[PDB]
């Protein structure tokens, strides 16, 4: 199970 | 010949608490086990996997502990924020690295994701045949 790491928000 | 031995995966420990996602278009219920540690984010390995396209993998960690005293069982929950995206608990921003969460506590992860925590114990009952008498301070109306 490979999920996208953390990201930025608005 | 086979290609699988021993047991690597681990889930469905022991029921204790749950997480309710408050959505204006639906709702989501999560199961919390006595894993001592609970992961919340996008990572499938985590405990609770939200539905946000930008949900932090390590967003936050929840400590699930169960202890028996006197006769009943007292469970306590601790909130830990790695500090990166933005986690709000009880409608307020978290600053300390050791917040204590209890039954009936609203939690917000990220900014929109809002859910309430409550202990499951075993099996709740209806209020059809369950009267509440005043003696141990239950109500005030």
């Amino acid at each position: 199970n490979i999920t996208q790491p953390t990201q930025q928000s608005t | 010949k086979r290609q699988q031995r021993s047991n690597k995966p681990s889930s469905e420990y022991t029921c204790l608490g749950h997480l309710v996602n408050l959505i204006p278009g639906k709702e989501q219920k999560v199961e919390i086990t006595n894993r001592n540690v609970t992961t919340i984010g996008r990572s499938r390995s985590c405990d609770v996997i939200l539905s946000e396209p930008d949900i932090s993998t390590f967003h936050a960690e929840f400590h699930l502990l169960q202890m028996d005293v006197d006769n009943f069982q007292r469970n306590l929950i601790n909130v830990i924020d790695k500090s990166r995206n933005g986690t709000f608990i009880n409608g307020n921003r978290l600053v300390k690295k050791d917040y204590i969460l209890k039954n009936g506590d609203r939690i917000v992860f990220g900014k929109s994701c809002s859910f309430l925590f409550k202990y499951a114990s075993s099996s709740s009952t209806d209020i059809e045949n369950d009267d509440e008498k005043v003696s141990s301070e239950s109500r005030s109306y």
